[PDB]
């Protein structure tokens, strides 16, 4: 109960910095590759006596393009977060000028509170993520192909090459677990790269929607 | 050529390690 929990707290933190990286913020190759053993010395070892203690292990990274944008990862305690702490979160965001944050649950968050997160949205955009979900990186699976996220004048040329409109591509919902992994909003497009047993390769487009 | 490279990581490496500090600050306030 003590051991199991730290071992799960290490792999939340090490996909949460691979969804960092990945996401283009700035995170240091010895973040990525931190050993169980590297987590037990920086960090507590019993989560249960409070070493370390969920809000110990927050993290805050800044983008690769401009440091003013910058994302916080929060560690709730409480097993169901409701409105309070969505406010506490908000407050804080607001007093330090961080407009993204990463809230990761236990259990999972209240019908209000995801309300909440969706009514503050374009001034802050804050995303919520179960730790199961956490537990393992599913870009890493054999079956996901690799996500990329195309700028507007990317998309731009595509459409105009193709002389198609945004709703004649194919789609993936907000919800996907890739598309919520990368943080991808509706009108975004994404592009997937597979290899093929005809071609070698094959790149596809996907609307978010 | 490849030295460079090197050099780099380690200036984005104190780039990243330098504003950890002036952040962790920020976690704690």
């Amino acid at each position: 109960d003590d051991e199991e929990e730290t071992y799960r707290l290490w792999k939340i933190r090490k996909t949460i910095m691979q969804l960092c990286h990945d996401r283009g913020y700035l995170v240091t190759q010895d973040e990525l590759d931190q050993t169980l053993e590297e987590f037990k010395a920086q960090f507590g070892d019993k989560p249960s006596e409070g070493r370390p203690r969920r809000t110990d292990l927050t993290v805050l990274v800044a983008h690769n393009d401009d440091p003013t944008d910058q994302m916080f990862v929060f560690f709730p305690e409480e097993p169901k977060v409701g409105i309070k702490t969505i406010k506490v979160y908000c407050q804080r965001m607001q007093e330090e000028n961080i407009t993204r944050a990463l809230i990761v649950v236990q259990q999972g968050m209240t019908p209000s509170a995801k309300q909440s997160l969706v009514d503050m949205a374009p001034k802050y955009i804050l995303e919520q993520f179960l730790q199961q979900e956490l537990l393992i990186n599913i870009t890493e699976h054999e079956l996901v192909p690799e996500h990329v996220v195309m700028t507007k004048e990317e998309v731009t040329e595509l459409l105009a090459r193709y002389k198609l409109r945004e709703n004649q591509l194919p789609r993936i919902q907000a919800g996907d677990p890739v598309a919520r992994y990368f943080g991808i909003k509706r009108g975004q497009v994404v592009k997937i790269i597979r290899p093929s047993e005809t071609a070698g390769r094959y790149i596809t487009y996907r609307l978010v929607q | 050529e490849k030295r460079l490279r090197e050099k780099e990581e380690q200036k984005k490496l104190l780039e990243q390690r330098a504003q950890y500090v002036e952040k962790t600050k920020n976690i704690l306030m």
